[PDB]
C-alpha cells in the first residue's frame, strides 16, 4: 500500500560517502529494504535502507549516483521496498533499476507494480517435474544437457565465451519459444544492451508498433553504483516472476552475468559497517547468492527456464564467486582461457560440465554412454598428451578424441562476425552414426586437423575433397 | 516493562540483532522478537547481547521489543517425525500437516565419552558394493564422504539409505535403521527431487528429513545439522539405530564464518571464526557406539564435504578429516571414466578396521582395497611395461576385470548376500582372464540367474554367516 | 593453600562470549592463571583467569561449556590455578581436564593436588646424559634414533600415520617397561581413547581390581572447547611431573597430539583482545609451545622419555606449527601424505626424520654410515626417479634404494586391522648382514617389489619361491 505513521516518515541525510547515506528520521523509522526518495533533486534518486543503526538513524544504499548530495537534504519514506510496475504492459519495453523507462518511449502504463524484494517459493511449491528442453548444441545440449525451468549457467574467465553464447540461446531457443521472454543485462557493457535492443527490433521479437513483443528488458549496469548492480537482477526477476505466477506461464529469464549481484556487496559490504572475508568479499555471498537464485525457479502456477552467466574473477575457479554459484546451476559449462587458444569454441571443457539432468532416463543411455567414454578417453587423454608421452604424440600405445573435439567445437551462428561460418547447429538429428563412429574407432582415420573447424562427420569426406592428401 | 525479562532492540541489520535490556537472558536461550521471530542469545556484553535472528530481517527493526524463552536452544524430536521434512528448526514444510511432538530436545549436547562407548561391530549395509566390500562402515561411526562438485556423494548416501528398506518391516528389530538426511545450503528443489524420490521406494516412510535451502539466513544453515544429531540422538539413546547424512557441512562453513563475522568475532583462516574445529569437532563426536550397559544404541554419521578440484587438505576438510574416522573420496577426476563411484586408495579409508566388515568381506574383501594401495603405482606404470618381470602381469590382471566389479552403480542395493555373490567370484580369481568388457553383464545377470535357481546360496550367510566350504564349490560351478 | 583476602573473592560474570567469560571482582582480584568456580551451576565450570583488563574485571578462559551462563553469575575465586590430584593414587584412573574422575569409578582419594601451572626445571637441574633407549623398529629407531628423557615427534598431515605408531610404541616400550607411564589425549577422537582403554585392560596394564596399574589417563578432548584442549596436555604433564620428581622414577608421557595445546590459542587469542599473526594464530605460538615442551624433561630427580605427536594442518610443514615444533622434538619422523599412496608404513621420510643422538659414539659407526648412506643414495634417488631418466627407469647409468625402501617399511604390530601383516619388529638384532648388503651391492638384485610389504633380507629367498621367476 506504501503510507507511513501519524509521525514523519521524513529524515534528513546526516552522512554520504560514496554509495552509502546514512539518514535519519525523527517520527518513523522506516523498515531494512525499503526504498527512500531523496527530496531537493533534480531527477529521482533512490536510496534503500540496509540497517537501524540506532540512535534513530538508518544506513542506506545508493540506487544512482549520490553526487552533490547535501548532510541536511529531506529523504522520504514510500513506505515500502523498490516496486517496479509489472504486468504484459513492461513488455518490448527497457526498465531500469527502479521501473523507469528508459528506451525512451514515455510512460509504463501498468494496473501494478511488484515488490523486487518477495519471498521465494516454498517448498510444497516445488515440482520435480523434469521435462526436457533441446537447444541443438554439441557439449551443451548432448553433454551437459538442459530443461524446463532448468538453471543454465556458463562459467566465463573474462572473455572466453559466456555471453556470446547467450545471445545464440536466443537465436534457437528465445524467438522460437512460446510465452514471455526476459533480459535482465547484469554489470555488463551498454554497447551489447543497444544491440541486443535493435537486434530484437530488426527481428520484430520487440517490435514497436502492433503489440507483438514478447521479451522484457531490464537494465542496470557498469556506468551505474553498485546499489544498482545489485538488484537489476532482481528487478528483471521481478519481472519474470509476475509473468510465471500471476499469469501462469513457462517463461525465460536471461542473466548477463548474475554474480555482479555480488560485485555489488563487495563494493557495499565494507563500507556498510561489515567485517570482509573471502577475497576481501562479504560474510553475506552464500546467502546473498541464495536468497536470489532462489526465486529463478518452477512452481505450482508455473516454470521459469532460466539461463545465467557467472563470471570467472582473476581466471580462479577457485574464487568462492563462480564456486558458491555452481550449487544452483542445472548444467554446467566452464569456458577455459586455455582453450581459446586452441580455439576450440564454445571453450565448454570435457571436465567441469556437469548436468542433474544427464540420466540414461532423459539423455540416453546410448547418449550417456559415450558422454562418458568420451570424457573417459578424455581423461586419460588430458594425461597422455603430456604424461608418458611429453606432449609429442606418436610413442607406442596406439590404445578419436582429437576428433571428438573438434565434433563438440560447433562454431555456430553467434560467431559468423569473425570468419564466415554459421549456425552449425541442429537439434540432435544426426548426431547418431556419427560421434559414436569417432569412439568404437568406425570411420576414425581422417588426416587429424582435416576436421577441425566443423561438426558433423558427413563433413570429414566433404572436406576431404577440399583438403586432399594422394597419389 | 521491565529490562530484566525484556529489552527493546537497539540496533539491527545483517541479522545481528543488537538489543537492549535482557539482563536476565542466558547464554542461549533463544529469544523472541515483535516481529514474532526466534533469534538465540550468542554475544552477552556489558551493554547489548547480540541475538543472532533466525529468518530474514526486514520486520526487526530499532526498538522492536525481545522477550525470553529461557530455555537453550532445543528442537523437537520422537518418533512421530520419521515419515516427514521439516525446515532446521523443527516445524514441517512438506506440507504434510503438523506433527505435535512432546519430547524435545537440546542441540548443545557434548558428546557422550570413553565410558558410554565401546566397540563399533555389527556393520551397518550401504549396499553399495564397491561401498561396504572395499570400505566397509560400521555402525556409531563417522564415515567422511568428501568429493568435488557432481560426483555421487548425495547418491551414494542416497542408496546407503535405500538400503535399510527390507529392514524396516522385517523380523530383527536390532537389525534395522532409521534415516536423518540433513540438507545445508541446497536449492529446495534438489531437496524436493530426493523426498519425493525417496518416496518412490517407499524409503521416506522411515526416515526424516531436514532443511536449510539457501533462503533461509545462514544460522539455519548452521543449527540444522545440530538439529539432525539430535533427531538420531532419541535412538541412540533408546536402543534403536540411526543413519544421519549431514549433505555439505563444507556449505554450513562458508554458512557460518557469515554469522560470526557480524558479531565481530576477530575471524582468522579464510574468515574461518577459529572454533572453525569446534565447529565440525563438537558435531560428529555426537554420533557414537553405544556400550550394552548404556544401550546398545548407536547413531552413524557421514558428513559430506566439497572437494576443490581435487584438494583434500583443505582448512575445514583437515578439520573434518582431522576427526572423522573413515573417509571414502570421490573424486570427479574418475567418474565419466565409468570408474564410479570412483574412489581414490591411499587417500580414503575406513579407520575402524576390519571390525566393521564381517567375516564375509573379511574372507573376500580382505585383498581388494590393499591390492590397489599399492597397485595405484603399477597400474601407473604397466602402460609402458614390455621387459620386466614377465609374469608380474598377474597382481595387474587384478585391478582391471576386478574393477569392473568394483564399479557399483544403481538406484538400487545389492544385499550383503549378494555382495558375498559376484565380488567373491573374483577375489578369488576365476572370471579373471577373460577381456573385461562384459563383465557388467556377469554382476546384472549373476542375479537374475541366482533369483531365478540359486535360492539357497544367499541362504548361507543368514545361517552360517559367511562363506562355506560348500558354496564354494557350488558359487565355483555356475562362475566356471 | 587457596584462601582470598579479607575482602570478596567473588565476582559477578559481566560478559560472556562463547568461550570468553569476562567477570568482575570487587573486593579481591584474581590473579591471572588462577581456577574460578562458576556458582549457580549444575556441574562445575571453571573458568581460567588469563587478562587484568581494568575496571576491576579479569577475563577468563572457560573450562568446559559456558551455555546458560547468565550475565550477574557469581563466579568464586579459588586463589590458586586449576590443581589436578596428582599420586600414585590416579594410576589406572582416568582424569579430565580438572581432575575430575571420568572413568566413572568415583572418587580420586588423593593425599595432594599440584597446580597445573608449575615452573619449568632450571638450567642447573638439567642432565646431559642421554643414555640410549631401543624400539626395534626400521627407520624410527635405526635412522633417527630415540632415547632417555628425549622428545619423540610425530609429523603427520592429517591421517598419515602419527597416532597409529604411537600405540605401537605402547606395545614394544609401554607393557615392558619398568616405572609409570602416562597418556594425555589431547584434541583428537573419543573413540580412540576408550578402546585405548580397553585394550589398556584386555592387557592388563590397567586392571581394575588389584592395584597393578602403571599408566594414568588424562583426556581433553574434540567434544570440547579450546580452554579444555588448551590445558588437558598440561594437566596429563602435571601428572607425569609428579611422578618423576616427588617420586623419583623414569616416566613415560604420551600426547596424542600436543599442538592442539596451540589450536587451543588459535580459538581463544583473537577472542582475547589480541592481534593476529602466521596464518591467523596468535602472538605467543612461540613462548606456549615453548614453555609447556620445556616441562617434559629429564633432571637431577628422575627422567621422563616422552613421545609426542604433532599435526600437519593443510598437509604444509610450512605451518609455523609443526615448524616451531620441530626445536624440541629428540628425533624427527615426518610421515609424507604422498608416501602413503606408496603404501610405505610407516610414511616416515629419507629426508624430513632427524635427531640429536645419531652419532656414532651412541647409534654406531658402521650404522650412522649406511644412513648417511642410505639417505645419500637416496637424495640423488630422489632426483633421479624423475630428473635425468623422466619417471621410467632403465635408461643408462646403472650406478639397492627401491630395496632399502622396501626395509624400513615395518608394517608391524598396529597395523593388523588391514592385512594380518604382524608385528614386524625386532630390536636391531639381525639388521646386520642384511641392510649393508642391499648398499654395497652384495645379494641386490631380487626382482624388484618382490621385497615390498617385509623388511628383513632372509626373506628375500624366503619369498622368492612364495613368487618364482624361471624355466
Ligand atoms: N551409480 C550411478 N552411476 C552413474 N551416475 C549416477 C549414479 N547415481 C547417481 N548418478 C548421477 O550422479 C550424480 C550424483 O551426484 P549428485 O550430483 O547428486 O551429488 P554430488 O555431486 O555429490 O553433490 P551435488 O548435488 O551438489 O552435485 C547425479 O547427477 C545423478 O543423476
Ligand atoms: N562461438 C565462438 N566462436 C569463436 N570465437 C568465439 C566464440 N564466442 C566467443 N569467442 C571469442 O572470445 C571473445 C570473448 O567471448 P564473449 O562471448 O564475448 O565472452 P564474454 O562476453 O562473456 O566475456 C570474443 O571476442 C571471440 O574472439
Ligand atoms: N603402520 C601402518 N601400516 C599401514 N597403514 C597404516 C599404518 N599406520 C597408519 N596407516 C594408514 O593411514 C591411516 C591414518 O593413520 P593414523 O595412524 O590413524 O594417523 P593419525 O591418527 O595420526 O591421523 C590409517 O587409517 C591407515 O590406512
Ligand atoms: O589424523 V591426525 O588430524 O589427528 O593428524
Ligand atoms: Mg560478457
Ligand atoms: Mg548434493
Ligand atoms: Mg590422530
Amino acid at each position: 500500500s506504501a503510507a507511513p505513521k501519524a509521525g514523519t516518515a521524513t529524515g534528513q541525510i546526516v552522512a554520504v560517502i560514496g554509495a552509502v547515506v546514512d539518514v535519519q528520521f525523527d517520527e518513523g523509522l522506516p523498515p531494512i529494504l525499503n526504498a527512500l526518495e531523496v527530496q531537493g533533486r533534480e531527477s529521482r534518486l533512490v536510496l534503500e535502507v540496509a540497517q537501524h543503526l540506532g540512535e534513530s538513524t538508518v544506513r542506506t544504499i545508493a540506487m544512482d549516483g549520490t553526487e552533490g548530495l547535501v548532510r541536511g537534504q529531506k529523504v522520504l519514506d514510500s513506505g515500502a521496498p523498490i516496486k517496479i510496475p509489472v504486468g504484459p504492459e513492461t513488455l518490448g519495453r527497457i526498465m531500469n533499476v527502479i521501473g523507469e523507462p528508459i528506451d525512451e518511449r514515455g510512460p509504463i502504463k501498468t494496473k501494478q507494480f511488484a515488490p523486487i524484494h518477495a519471498e521465494a517459493p516454498e517448498f510444497i511449491e516445488m515440482s520435480v517435474e523434469q521435462e526436457i528442453l533441446v537447444t541443438g548444441i554439441k557439449v551443451v545440449d548432448l553433454l551437459a544437457p538442459y530443461a524446463k525451468g532448468g538453471k543454465i549457467g556458463l562459467f566465463g574467465g573474462a572473455g572466453v565465451g559466456k555471453t556470446v553464447l547467450i545471445m545464440e540461446l536466443i537465436n534457437n531457443v528465445a524467438k522460437a519459444h512460446g510465452g514471455y521472454s526476459v533480459f535482465a543485462g547484469v554489470g555488463e557493457r551498454t554497447r551489447e544492451g543497444n544491440d541486443l535492443y535493435h537486434e530484437m527490433i530488426e527481428s520484430g521479437v520487440i517490435n514497436l508498433k502492433d503489440a507483438t513483443s514478447k521479451v522484457a528488458l531490464v537494465y542496470g549496469q557498469m556506468n551505474e553504483p553498485p546499489g544498482a548492480r545489485a538488484r537489476v537482477a532482481l528487478t528483471g526477476l521481478t519481472v519474470a516472476e509476475y509473468f510465471r505466477d500471476q499469469e501462469g506461464q513457462d517463461v525465460l529469464l536471461f542473466i548477463d552475468n548474475i554474480f555482479r549481484f555480488t560485485q555489488a556487496g563487495s563494493e557495499v559490504s565494507a563500507l556498510l559497517g561489515r567485517i570482509p572475508s573471502a577475497v576481501g568479499y562479504q560474510p553475506t555471498l552464500a546467502t546473498d547468492m541464495g536468497t536470489m537464485q532462489e526465486r529463478i525457479t518452477t512452481t505450482k502456477k508455473g516454470s521459469i527456464t532460466s539461463v545465467q552467466a557467472i563470471y570467472v574473477p582473476a581466471d580462479d575457479l577457485t574464487d568462492p564467486a563462480p564456486a558458491t554459484t555452481f550449487a544452483h546451476l542445472d548444467a554446467t559449462t566452464v569456458l577455459s582461457r586455455a582453450i581459446a587458444e586452441l580455439g576450440i569454441y564454445p571453450a565448454v571443457d570435457p571436465l567441469d560440465s556437469t548436468s542433474r539432468i544427464m540420466d540414461p532416463n532423459i539423455v540416453g543411455s546410448e547418449h550417456y554412454d559415450v558422454a562418458r567414454g568420451v570424457q573417459k578417453i578424455l581423461q586419460d587423454y588430458k594425461s597422455l598428451q603430456d604424461i608418458i608421452a611429453i606432449l609429442g604424440m606418436d610413442e607406442l600405445s596406439e590404445e578419436r578424441a582429437r576428433k571428438i573435439q573438434r565434433f563438440l567445437s560447433q562454431p555456430f551462428q553467434v560467431a559468423e562476425v569473425f570468419t564466415g561460418h554459421m549456425g552449425k547447429l541442429v537439434p540432435l538429428k544426426e548426431t547418431i552414426k556419427g560421434f559414436q563412429q569417432i569412439l568404437a574407432g568406425d570411420y576414425d582415420h581422417l588426416p587429424e586437423q582435416a576436421f577441425y573447424m566443423v561438426g558433423p562427420i558427413e563433413e570429414a569426406v566433404a572436406k576431404a575433397d577440399k583438403l586432399a592428401e594422394e597419389h | 516493562v521491565d529490562l530484566e525479562e525484556t529489552g527493546r532492540v537497539l540496533s539491527i541489520g545483517d541479522g545481528i540483532a543488537r538489543v537492549h535490556g535482557l539482563r536476565n537472558v542466558q547464554a542461549e536461550e533463544m529469544v523472541e522478537f515483535s516481529s514474532g521471530l526466534k533469534g538465540m542469545s550468542l554475544n552477552l556484553e556489558p551493554d547489548n547481547v547480540g541475538v543472532v535472528v533466525f529468518g530474514n530481517d526486514k520486520l526487526i527493526k530499532e526498538g522492536d521489543i525481545v522477550k525470553r524463552t529461557g530455555a537453550i536452544v532445543d528442537v523437537p524430536v520422537g518418533d512421530e517425525l520419521l515419515g516427514r521434512v521439516v525446515d532446521a528448526l523443527g516445524n514441517a514444510i512438506d506440507g504434510k500437516g503438523p506433527v505435535g511432538s512432546k519430547i524435545r530436545r537440546r542441540v548443545g549436547l557434548k558428546a557422550p565419552g570413553i565410558i558410554p562407548r565401546i566397540s563399533v561391530r555389527e556393520p551397518m549395509q550401504t549396499g553399495i558394493k564397491a561401498v561396504d566390500s572395499l570400505v566397509p562402515i560400521g555402525r556409531g561411526q563417522r564415515e567422511l564422504i568428501i568429493g568435488d562438485r557432481q560426483t555421487g556423494k548425495t547418491s551414494i548416501a542416497i542408496d546407503t539409505i535405500i538400503n535399510q528398506k527390507r529392514f524396516n518391516d522385517g523380523t530383527d528389530e536390532k537389525k534395522k535403521l532409521y534415516c536423518i538426511y540433513v540438507a545445508i545450503g541446497q536449492k529446495r528443489s534438489t531437496v524436493a527431487q530426493l523426498v519425493k524420490r525417496l518416496t518412490d521406494a517407499d524409503a521416506m516412510k522411515y526416515t526424516i528429513v531436514v532443511s536449510a535451502t539457501a533462503s533461509d539466513a545462514a544460522p539455519l544453515q548452521y543449527l540444522a545439522p545440530y538439529s539432525g544429531c539430535s533427531m538420531g540422538e532419541y535412538f541412540r539413546d533408546n536402543g534403536k539405530h540411526a543413519l544421519i547424512i549431514y549433505d555439505d557441512l563444507s556449505k554450513q562453513a562458508v554458512a557460518y564464518r557469515q554469522m560470526s563475522l557480524l558479531l565481530r568475532r576477530p575471524p582468522g583462516r579464510e574468515a574461518y571464526p577459529g572454533d572453525v574445529f569446534y565447529l565440525h569437532s563438537r558435531l560428529l563426536e555426537r554420533a557414537a557406539k553405544m556400550n550394552d550397559s548404556f544401550g546398545g544404541g548407536s547413531l552413524t554419521a557421514l558428513p559430506v564435504i566439497e572437494t576443490q578440484a581435487g584438494d583434500v587438505s583443505a582448512y575445514i576438510p583437515t578439520n573434518v578429516i582431522s576427526i572423522t574416522d573413515g573417509q571414502i573420496f570421490l573424486e570427479t577426476e574418475l567418474f565419466y571414466k565409468g570408474i564410479r563411484p570412483a574412489i581414490n586408495v591411499g587417500l580414503s579409508v575406513s579407520r575402524v578396521g576390519s571390525a566393521a566388515q564381517t567375516r564375509a568381506m573379511k574372507q573376500v574383501a580382505g585383498t581388494m582395497k590393499l591390492e590397489l594401495a599399492q597397485y595405484r603405482e603399477v597400474a601407473a606404470f604397466a602402460q609402458f611395461g614390455s621387459d620386466l618381470d614377465a609374469a608380474t602381469q598377474q597382481l595387474l590382471s587384478r585391478g582391471v576385470r576386478l574393477t569392473e566389479l568394483l564399479k557399483q552403480g544403481q538406484y538400487s542395493p545389492m544385499a550383503i548376500e549378494e555382495q558375498v555373490a559376484v565380488i567373491y567370484a573374483g577375489v578369488r580369481g576365476y572370471l579373471d582372464k577373460l577381456e573385461p568388457s562384459k563383465i557388467t553383464k556377469f554382476e546384472s545377470a549373476f542375479l537374475s540367474h541366482v533369483v531365478s535357481q540359486h535360492q539357497s546360496l544367499l541362504g548361507n550367510i543368514r545361517s552360517d554367516g559367511k562363506i562355506s566350504e560348500q558354496s564354494d564349490a557350488k558359487l565355483k560351478e555356475i562362475v566356471t
